[PDB]
DNA sequence: CAGGAGAAGGAGCAGAGCG
DNA sequence: CGCTCTGCTCCTTCTCCTTTCCTCT
RNA sequence: GAGAGGA
């Protein structure tokens, strides 16, 4: 399965779709959630 | 080997799809009690019943209720099992209320609870996804050798 | 309640039966029709029937195209191939009893196009080879022995029934039973 | 039930097998190595045989299946074949010699756990609760899952409306050739489509060719005598005649002549079109004859079928049916490629011993056994690679399946008895077809009507229920000889004219015969299956829209047990369960004294089956002996399920694998990827039937919480829970990961 | 009416399942004048007014006869006669391969006569009789059925399967200022773009009603007009 | 239901074949064709009952209750001989009907 | 046509003969038949139901 | 419910004895359908508002129903008094065999209680054939999820 | 492994003009 | 008056799409 | 790389 350039640029998993419209990006993190009543909303 | 304790955010289920993550661990004295002291260790919401129809989870509350009262394991299978009529026969000869609702006192006002409260015995399962394998946060670190992202 | 027995003779060889496909029962209650039939062809090691039966040229024979397309052709090739099949017994009843014989043979007559193949083969002029494929080839490498036809007989029949029950052949260890078992 | 076939008995049953069978079978198959030179010197494989060097008188000694995990070894037998070498003085001469290591399923004929109870268990390490049935290879548990798929050599036709096109296709499988012989309707007119043909050869042309060359028997093997059938049909009768009038020599031409396939040695085009409908057109049936008279009526009933989808649609079987599917376990996959394996390691054998040979002067024979034990190794490594990755690599079928295999569940026990008596469904992803993905009603009892992946794989993977045993191939051969003496005229005896006048009995797929009174056969066959004459898995059933009296025996149907009920009454009449109560009577005198019976999903279309003793009308020829057996193991976990909603109880069947607790009584002497353990473990107050067939109140995987429902605190509103301080002091929910770390210090080459 | 009317709706395919003609009556008060429209609005087969089909040979000629009961066109009170059986039947032969001579002998028994090239009369007059019986005599060639139904407060209105909007608008007996049919694209083609416009909001807006959901009706505006 | 039609179309047949046995017992050239169990179980009678029941025997008391092969018809059927490879196929006539006979329990 | 000629059982065809006669025969038959106009009718009965009036 | 099984099962001989005036746009057989469907959805409605107007004050689901926390009256009915009719598809339980859905019930059965009916609520038990058609349904939804 | 929708070539006729 | 291009219109056979990712292994 | 939770 040779990556041709029109490989590493279709796809869902493209240069178009997982690089340039929409990235990983830097301080962000991900948990469980849970709730909390007390919290105020905002 | 690691000893884990079960944190606040761990995932418990109930043997009926009622999965649920722990909100709140909350100590002895701010539960509510019965007549014997008893406090409860789980205290699942009443709204995941009345949309999802789980009245074999109430059963299921009532016929262990009635079986360890009786000092029996009693047998919850498909079409048939222990009869709802026995196990209420049996929950009110010990002096408890017919459907499993005992009558308890609130742990931090300490007067009775205006409605009585489904209690007894259910066979809760804690599950694999627990908030400690899961927590997960970045700054800056490792970026992809191709495209330069993390 | 009154006994009507029947005895199974010897096999006499072999003795096969014919099945027209084609030829029908006739449509009133004396079905006794039966065509002329001759030049008949045998083949061994292959097992193949071909039956010759003339058509009468006074009633819809096309004298024209039958010349114009195909040879001097007026009767129908009808071939078949013997296929074996165990416990078919033929009876025939010459006393209050039945007479059984073993078949061990029939055959399926349908028609057969031989001077279609001719003509096309006219035409035209101007390493195990193992499966069925062998067989066919046998079916048309060495065949046609020459055979006769005789309408009406009675030496068969005598030789049939000449048994006389002189070998009732009764003896049998098994049981109901055994024999359900043993199938 | 359960104590003489346990719930993984068919990976089992199927290993067993095949050790028993489809080794002799193979080697009796490629049982001779020839040359071009040295006429004199032939290789006989005499027999083969697992784990038994010769006599020996004791199986041969085997590593452990825990110290195979834990060394991350490959858990195998050797593999001991007999040899017979020639040599120039014409002396033949005997060997037994090792050609390689197979794979060991647990708990099968070879494994040392057949039959050791709590002792031998203990002292090699092993679980005595463990389920096996699956392989440790690589130190790693690997499971073959079951592989449904539709029924070979069965007819299956589709109404695509959306077109107004219909088919008949057989997907034909052979132990050498599979192959799909469509047989559309295009112009209104029937057609028969092939991989190995050119495009759409008219119908009448093929029937033709293959005897039935009338041209009348054709309307009277296709349409019988409804009138309404002949002009559907009569469109496409006069095909054999506008391009040019057939004989059966002319109509064998045609179809040669558009033949695609190539032929390797010079053959006649009619030569070669004989062959395509000799074996090309059905790999199922082979007529190594002189008469075609089977597959014409067979390509004939084929047309009669589509015939009558035309007339009217709904007439069409469902492909999700279950009756329509089978269940291939380990043993058949594992015999597949067993095969592929040995026919290489033969052709490199013979290439290697015509190399070795081919010297002109002083080729000497001795040690002519050396490059056998030099590609011993190759045959080994393919086999434990194929098995490991779950690729299967095939070439003479040219099939390549992925996934295959999968790593045993070890999370909870009830996860790795779930993941064992697993169903894969052949479909890809089924993107938008909710026909795969529904509950079929045909399945009760035979699938667990609950437990499924949720999510992308919700209707495609199943289990399989308690009562529920897999079929395997009984016998062929001795049932065409039962069915003459039941009476039936054979095929070579019956008119067309009359042969759409009463029901046809076809045995596997292809049509036998007719026979009249089709009520007596049957309940004289089943009859003479019940008094145990013949195998307990060959079901007979009757098919009255098309007049037909089907006998199916190949394996790979799912069978039930049922209780036989006479007129009115049962058959156990309150005295052989005293007696199977008391120890006798192990469910096998129940078979053989005809009391139950096997019914698969299409035999139970004849039947009428009650639910409870007190409902038997005297009409039912069946009776459940529980209606609870219609959920699979997981589903045995939930507390009275016939309460709840229907999703509830998927979703418990989904959540009960990966819920922590007891894995095995081995678990602190084992060394796995990642367990999740609980420190106090108890057993459920409210039990069910079933958790105590499947041990489940031994190894439990939770804890009993004195639950109060209540709205408390505000911390717990969308399924949110308040767990109890001063109760997880106690030791509530706790639990333990161990995780393994492994280190390999390799010698590298310098 | 669920996620694929939208998709159909989005991608504006050329082809619908189900597409729905719904067609206003001039007059619906009776059910006579409901049923007199609808035989014109349907596609009438010859079938249904042909009563049998012979095929007849002769000493060197031979053709098909096919005799229309008269009694089932009364009861079905048709408009047509023998004459526009016969035109129909050459007009719709562009399906068939020819037909040039139509005669009629007594009590409307048309006869078609084929005449020539071996095998090609009995081929050609064979797949002639064949293909006889399916020719739309009446209505219009592109509707699958057509049904009178009854709307609230006595009116009534004729729903029909197909795409023949310009023809139900143009035959009369209904009101052509009151007739729409589910195909965006249809209307587009038949009443201009804006039509189209008004179309595509109209049946997002009961699509997205018809399933209870609250979506504002000027997303579906701006979603029109960015469609069109 | 199936059962009733069955055993009224098993007596029918039952009487047809005995009328038929009873007429072809004339012997022009007619045969009739019986179907048997394989292996020979090892004759017997065809022993008719009251009410129109046949039943046959074998050697050993076997009472193979089934009669009544397909009525099939339009399939002019003939028998033949071979005698040696000689002069032979001498037709020993046409059949009439078949049976078939079938073991019970 | 829908006919099947006896010995042969092939469909009938109808065929141009001579002088533009149409003979109806069977290829690959020994068989004929001079016609009579074949006035038998090769008539279909078309399945129409039943229908309600209201004019 | 017997009234209604009643009225069904003479609905259902009408329609096999002899025949049932066809609805103007459908036809035999799918009136039949439609006749049923309505029928078993009538006296399941009717049943379950007699269950919801005797339930008595206090009542748990019925608050969380009439402040609409969770769940509707629908819900509560199911739950005490009967889950009527379980549509697949839009129709009833389609035939999972021959002219039947399960092996259970005669051929050619279009009766109630036989093609997806369950009388029986979820506090009272079902039934195995009821079960499975309940299961059937579930996971119909579950697969439309996905 | 199914489902949907366009672009591109054969292919069979109308239509026009004609010497 | 048939004959011979254009031109149109079917008809068939081809190509590009099918959430979110979020983990482990 | 591809096996499977998961929401
Ligand atoms: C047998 C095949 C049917 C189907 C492929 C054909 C046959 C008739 C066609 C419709 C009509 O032309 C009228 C409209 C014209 C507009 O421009 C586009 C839409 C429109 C509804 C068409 C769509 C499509 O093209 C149809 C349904
Ligand atoms: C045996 C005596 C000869 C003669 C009486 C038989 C033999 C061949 C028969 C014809 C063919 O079957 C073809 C046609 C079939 C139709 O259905 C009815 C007419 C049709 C012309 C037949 C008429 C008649 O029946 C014939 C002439
Ligand atoms: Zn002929």
């Amino acid at each position: 399965p040779i990556r041709g350039f029109c490989q590493r640029l279709k796809g869902k998993q493209g240069r178009f779709r997982g690089n340039l419209s929409g990235k990983r990006v830097d301080f962000s993190g991900r948990t469980v959630i849970s709730p909390d009543p007390n919290l105020s909303i905002d | 080997r690691q000893n884990r304790r079960p944190e606040l955010g761990d995932k418990f289920s109930s043997r009926h799809g009622q999965k649920g993550v722990c909100g709140i661990i909350v100590k002895q004295e701010d539960m509510p009690f019965n007549d014997q002291g008893i406090v409860p260790d789980i205290i699942m919401n009443p709204h995941g019943f009345p949309s999802r129809m789980t009245v074999g989870k109430m059963i299921e509350l009532i016929s262990g209720k009635a079986g360890v009262l009786n000092g029996t394991l009693e047998y919850g299978t498909c079409f048939g099992g222990s009869k709802l009529e026995d196990m209420s026969k049996i929950l009110v000869d010990q002096g408890f209320n017919y459907s499993g609702k005992d009558m308890l006192y609130s742990g931090i006002t300490g007067e009775c609870l205006q409605a009585y409260i489904f209690f007894g015995p259910i066979y809760y399962q804690k599950l694999k996804h627990m908030v400690l394998d899961k927590m997960h946060a970045r700054a800056r670190g490792p970026r992809a050798v191709l495209t330069r992202q993390p | 309640i009154e006994e009507f027995p029947l005895k199974i003779s010897g096999e006499e060889e072999s003795l096969h039966v014919f099945q027209y496909a084609n030829r029908p029962r006739l449509v009133g209650r004396k079905p006794a029709e039966h065509p002329f039939i001759s030049a008949a062809r045998y083949k061994p090691k292959s097992h193949l029937w071909e039956i010759d039966i003339p058509l009468d040229e006074q009633a819809f024979y096309n004298k024209d195209k039958a010349e114009s397309e195909w040879n001097g052709v007026n009767v129908q090739t009808l071939k078949g191939v013997g296929v074996e099949n165990n416990g078919q017994y033929a009876a025939f009843v010459k006393d209050m009893q039945v007479y059984l014989v073993p078949i061990e043979r029939v055959a399926q007559l349908k028609p057969f196009f031989k001077y279609i193949d001719d003509a096309n083969v006219t035409r035209k002029q101007e390493n195990r080879l193992t499966g069925s494929l062998l067989a066919h080839k046998v079916a048309d490498e060495e065949a046609n022995i020459e055979l006769t036809w005789a309408e009406g007989t009675f030496e068969q029949f005598k030789d049939t029934i000449v048994k006389e029950a002189e070998d009732k052949t009764l003896v049998a260890l098994e049981k109901q039973e055994d024999y359900i078992d043993n199938l | 039930f359960l104590k003489v076939k346990g719930l993984v008995k068919q990976h089992l049953d199927s290993f067993n097998y095949f050790v028993d069978t489809d080794l002799k079978k193979i080697i009796k198959a490629n049982q001779l190595i020839l040359s071009d030179v040295d006429p004199e010197f032939y290789l006989k494989y005499v027999d083969i045989r697992v784990g038994k060097k010769s006599s020996s008188s004791t199986k041969d000694y085997l590593t452990p299946p825990h110290e195979c995990r834990l060394r991350d070894m490959t858990y195998s037998a050797p593999i001991y074949v007999d040899i017979e070498y020639t040599r120039g003085r014409n002396i033949i001469m005997h060997k037994d010699v090792e050609i390689g290591r197979m794979p060991i399923m647990l708990r099968s004929n070879k494994c040392i756990l057949y039959d050791a109870d709590e002792s031998k268990m203990a002292k090699l390490n092993e679980c005595p609760l463990d389920p096996g049935g699956y392989f440790i290879v690589n130190g790693t548990e690997k499971v073959i899952l079951v592989q449904e798929q539709l029924s070979k050599n069965r007819i299956i036709v589709e109404a695509d409306e959306k077109k107004g096109i219909v088919q008949a296709s057989v997907t034909s499988s052979t132990h050498e050739r599979k192959s799909k012989t469509y047989v559309i309707t295009k112009n209104g007119k029937i057609y028969l489509k092939h991989n190995s043909i050119a495009e759409e050869i008219p119908i009448a042309i093929v029937l033709k060719a293959c005897g039935i060359l009338s041209d009348l028997e054709i309307m009277q093997l296709v349409c019988g005598n409804d009138s309404s059938y002949q002009d559907i049909f009569a469109v496409n009768l006069e095909e054999s005649s506008k391009l040019d009038i057939y004989t059966q020599q002319q109509a064998l031409e045609y179809i040669g002549a558009k033949v695609k396939t190539m032929r390797r040695q010079k053959l006649t085009i009619l030569q070669e079109g004989i062959e395509a409908i000799a074996t090309t057109v059905i790999a199922h049936l082979t007529v190594e004859a002189l008469d075609f008279r089977e597959k014409a009526l067979y390509i004939a009933m084929m047309t009669r079928r589509v015939v009558m989808a035309m007339y009217n649609p709904k007439m069409i079987d469902d492909r999700d049916y279950v009756g329509n599917k089978r269940l291939e376990l380990a043993g058949q996959l594992i015999s597949l490629l067993f095969e592929d394996l040995f026919k290489k390691f033969n052709n490199d054998f013979k290439l290697s011993i015509d190399k070795v040979l081919k010297k002109p002067n002083r080729a000497m024979e001795y040690d002519a056994l050396l490059s056998i034990n030099v590609h011993s190794n190759n045959i080994t490594s393919g086999l434990n690679r194929a098995i490991s990755t779950g690729n299967w690599s095939l070439k003479r079928f040219k099939m390549e399946r992925a996934g295959v295999t999968h790593v045993l569940s070890r999370l909870s026990y009830i996860s790795a008895l779930g993941m064992m008596t697993r169903i894969s469904s052949q479909f890809e992803k089924s993107r938008k077809v909710s026909g795969p993905r529904a509950l079929q009603p045909s399945q009760f009892g035979m699938l667990c009507t609950a437990d499924t992946p949720e999510g992308e794989a919700c209707g495609l993977v199943k289990n399989l229920a308690l009562m529920t045993h897999i079929t395997t191939d009984d016998e062929e051969e001795p049932i065409k000889k039962l069915c003459y003496v039941l009476g039936v005229e054979d095929i070579t005896l019956i008119d067309s004219a009359s042969l759409h006048l009463n029901y046809g009995v076809y045995l596997n797929g292809t049509l036998i015969g007719s026979i009249r009174f089709p009520t007596k056969f049957v309940t004289q066959f089943r009859h003479l299956r019940r008094t145990g004459k013949v195998s307990e898995f060959i079901s007979i059933y009757s098919n009255s829209h098309q007049m037909a009296v089907h006998i199916a025996t190949d394996g790979g149907r799912i069978c039930r047990p049922l209780i036989i009920v006479s007129d009115g009454q049962s058959r156990v009449k309150d005295i052989h369960l005293r007696k199977l109560l008391d120890g006798e009577l192990d469910f096998d005198d129940f078979l053989k004294l005809g009391l139950v019976e096997y019914l698969d999903v299409n035999e139970e279309n004849d039947s009428y089956i009650a639910l409870y003793e007190k409902d038997i009308v005297p009409s039912m020829t069946h009776l459940e002996i529980e209606p609870f057996t219609i959920l699979g193991a997981v589903a045995g976990l939930i507390p009275y399920p016939h309460h709840n909603q229907s999703p509830r109880n998927t979703y418990q069947c989904a959540m009960g694998k990966q819920a922590i607790g007891a894995i095995a009584y081995n678990q602190f002497k084992r060394i796995d990827t990642l367990l999740y353990l609980m420190t106090y473990p108890q057993q459920p107050m409210v039990k069910t039937k079933t958790i105590e067939l499947i041990d489940y109140d031994k190894l439990p995987a939770g804890q009993n919480a004195t639950v109060a429902v209540m709205s408390y605190s505000g911390y717990d509103i969308e399924d949110a829970l308040v767990l109890n301080k001063s109760s997880i002091d106690r030791g509530f929910g706790r639990c333990e990961t161990r995780r393994k770390t492994t280190t390999v210090l390799k010698r590298y080459a310098n | 009416l669920g996620v694929p009317r939208i998709k159909e709706i989005i991608n504006a395919s050329k082809v619908i399942s189900t597409p729905i003609i719904n067609a206003v009556l001039v007059n619906d008060n009776d059910e006579r004048a409901a049923r007199v429209v609808k035989g014109r609005v349907e596609k009438t087969l010859l079938s249904d007014v042909a009563f049998y089909v012979q095929d007849v040979y002769k000493d060197n000629l031979s053709f098909i006869q096919v005799r229309i009961d008269l009694g089932t066109i009364d009861k079905l009170q048709l408009e047509l006669t023998i004459e526009d059986i016969a035109v129909a039947i050459t007009r719709a032969s562009k399906l068939k391969i020819q037909a040039s001579d139509v005669n009629i002998i007594g009590k409307d028994r048309i006869a078609i006569n084929v005449f020539p090239s071996e095998n090609d009369v009995f081929y050609r007059m064979q797949q002639l009789r064949r293909a006889l019986p399916d020719v739309v005599v009446k209505g219009l060639p592109d509707i699958s059925r057509a049904v009178i139904n009854i709307r609230d407060d006595g009116k009534r209105e004729l729903l029909v399967e197909g795409y023949g909007l310009r023809d139900v608008m143009c035959t009369d007996g209904v009101i052509g200022s009151r007739t729409t049919t589910n195909h965006v694209l249809e209307v587009f083609s038949v009443l201009g773009i804006e039509a189209a416009r008004y179309s595509i909001i109209r049946e997002i807006n009961y699509t997205m009603s018809n399933h209870g959901m609250s979506v504002d009706p000027r997303h579906i505006q701006l979603l029109g007009d960015v469609m069109t | 239901k199936e059962a009733a039609a069955e055993l009224e179309l098993l007596n029918a047949d039952h009487q047809h074949i005995l009328r038929k046995l009873k007429k072809m017992n004339n012997k022009p050239e007619r045969f009739m064709v019986f179907q048997l169990p394989t292996r020979l179980p090892a004759v017997g009678s065809i022993r008719v009952h009251k009410s129109g029941k046949l039943s046959v025997k074998i050697g050993n008391v076997v009472m193979d209750i089934g009669k009544g092969a397909e009525t099939t018809f339009l399939q002019d059927v003939i028998a033949l001989s071979i005698a040696d490879d000689a002069s032979s196929a001498e037709l020993l006539g046409r059949v009439d009907g078949k049976i078939v006979v079938t073991p019970q329990i | 046509m829908l006919s099947f000629c006896p010995s042969c059982n092939n469909m009938l065809l109808i065929t141009s003969g001579d002088s533009g006669v149409y003979t109806l025969a069977c290829r690959s038959c020994p068989y004929e038949f001079p016609i009579e106009g074949i006035e038998i009718y090769d008539r279909k009965k078309l399945p129409r139901k039943e229908v309600d009036d209201v004019l | 419910v017997e009234i209604a099984y009643h009225k069904c099962d003479e609905l259902i001989t009408l329609f096999n004895k002899g025949e049932l005036e066809t609805q103007p746009g459908c036809n035999e057989e799918q009136t039949l359908e439609a006749k049923i469907g309505g029928l078993l959805s009538k006296v399941r409605e009717e049943v379950g508002d007699v269950c919801i107007n005797e339930l008595d004050n206090w009542n748990a689901p019925l608050i969380m129903a009439t402040c609409g926390s969770k769940g509707s009256t629908l819900n509560v009915s199911q739950m005490v008094a009967v889950v009527g009719q379980q549509i697949i598809s839009g129709n009833r339980v389609p035939d999972g065999f021959q002219d039947r859905s399960l092996p259970h019930f005669p051929k050619n059965s279009k009766t109630p209680q036989s093609k997806g009916f369950v009388r029986n609520s979820f506090f009272s038990g079902l039934s195995p054939p009821e079960f499975l058609f309940h299961a059937i349904s579930g996971r119909e939804g579950l697969v439309d999820t996905a």
